[PDB]
């Protein structure tokens, strides 16, 4: 159907200007303006303003108008927003929604996002770490392996048990921030007959500075 | 401006039952309400506009009501993978006023946690760091209590907790307890014991070590 894509994820900090964009696939960009809503972790989701992707006119929630400037690349049937003279205040995950109608009071479809950090932090790619068991019975027929990644900036970070291909049992938890950088644990229950018998693998990219990691868990035990 | 306001900002019921969710405005805004669902890491999706018209396709099971002021989406069958936000949004004048979402958690059956405790590994202690890691697992409810205690005594910084939000799949929980120390930290030490306070015992469940083989 309709299948709006968004920019990858931005760092930037105070004072610069960012470029957020949404490519329309699946309708005729111009007879439905674009809508873009921020979500904040906070208030919840909070409208920016429309565009109407016709003649080219915007419209701007009060918050908005003056730093935010809604655009188009009418031939690529993209939308951009564009935050100048950032502010810690605007570290948050954006939006542009489909106006379903005339000023977008409806959105039908919305793309998948775009986060931006504005901070002043170092990229500082993570240390990656195989955390594998002492001894003891694991609940029952199985062990637990983990990884911890540890040192990275900014937030994303993709990890991965043996390629993708081991799925059931993972628990990755979110990443939490310790002042400069962020720390992420995964957890992956095998069956006793699995490990060390199989190859369990932390495979982790860290996109943001072109890290990519694959700690095995040697047993160690 | 409108003002959506929502409360509760947590529901929960179980699997196949019905809830409900109030989203009252500041004025009569005449049916004119939208609603919709974001699940944890998705976009948002249009549940129904005018307070009762079902988008393509959401189920007959997702019901829209209200009026004047006051609104309500009820869904029922709550299946599992029920649980997001929900958020409703005037559409009566400019500007479309959200309001703050109401999250669904599934209330299931009780879940003793599942915890593992985790050595510092070689390799970051050649880096002169220790970590010892605890993993609390797919408990159920959501009220995990995790100290750690070096040696016997609670040792109540370098810990970071970090929480699995509510499994699509089986309703429950996860937990993490990272809790950070130097080589010469660690190395002064010797028995390393989380705790777990959780509703599911009395008896609190303890995972503790130091090594040996295996």
């Amino acid at each position: 159907q309709i299948q709006l894509v968004q920019s990858g994820p931005e760092l930037k900090k105070p004072g610069e200007t960012v470029k957020i964009s949404c490519k329309a696939s699946g309708y005729t960009f111009t007879n439905y303006g674009m809508n873009w809503v921020k979500q904040a972790p906070g208030k919840g989701l909070k409208w920016m303003g429309w565009i109407n992707t016709n003649t080219g006119e915007p419209t701007y929630g009060e918050e908005f108008k003056g730093r935010f400037a809604f655009s188009l690349e009418t031939s690529a049937s993209t939308a951009n927003l564009q935050i100048n003279n950032l502010k810690n205040e605007d570290t948050a995950t954006f939006f542009c929604a489909r106006g379903e109608d005339n000023f977008g009071s409806l959105s039908d479809y919305w793309g998948q996002g775009t986060t931006v950090t504005v901070s002043s932090a170092k990229t500082t790619a993570p240390s990656v770490y195989p955390l594998a068991p002492v001894c003891g019975d694991t609940t029952g027929s199985s062990v637990t392996l983990g990884c911890l990644v540890k040192g990275y900036f900014p937030e994303p970070v993709t990890l991965t048990w043996n390629s993708g291909s081991l799925s059931s049992g993972v628990h990755t938890f979110p990443a939490v921030l310790q002042s400069d950088l962020y720390t992420l644990s995964s957890s992956v229950t095998v069956t006793s007959s699995t490990w060390p018998s199989q190859s369990i693998t932390c495979n982790v990219a860290h996109p943001a500075s072109s890290t990519k990691v694959d700690k095995k868990i040697e047993p160690r035990g | 401006d409108i003002v959506m306001t929502q409360s509760p900002k947590f529901m929960s019921t179980s699997v196949g039952d019905r809830v409900t969710i109030t989203c009252k405005a500041s004025q009569d805004v005449s049916t004119a309400v939208v609603w919709y669902q974001q699940k944890p890491g998705q976009s948002p999706k249009l549940l129904i506009y005018w307070a009762s018209t079902r988008h393509i396709g959401v189920p007959d099971r997702f019901a829209g009501s209200g009026s004047g002021t006051d609104y309500t989406l009820t869904i029922s069958s709550v299946q599992a993978e029920d649980l997001a936000l929900y958020y409703c949004q005037q559409h009566y004048s400019p500007p479309w006023t959200f309001g703050g979402g109401t999250k669904l958690e599934i209330k299931r059956a009780d879940a003793a946690p599942t915890v593992s405790i985790f050595p510092p590994s070689s390799e970051q202690l050649t880096s002169g760091g220790a970590s010892v890691v605890c993993f609390l697992n797919n408990f159920y409810p959501k009220d995990i209590n995790v100290k750690w205690k070096i040696d016997g005594s609670e040792r109540q910084n370098g810990v970071l907790n970090s929480w699995t939000d509510q499994d699509s799949k089986d309703s429950t929980y996860s937990m993490s307890s990272t809790l950070t120390l130097t080589k010469d930290e660690y190395e002064r030490h010797n028995s390393y014991t989380c705790e777990a306070t959780h509703k599911t015992s009395t008896s609190p469940i303890v995972k503790s070590f130091n090594r040996n083989e295996c």
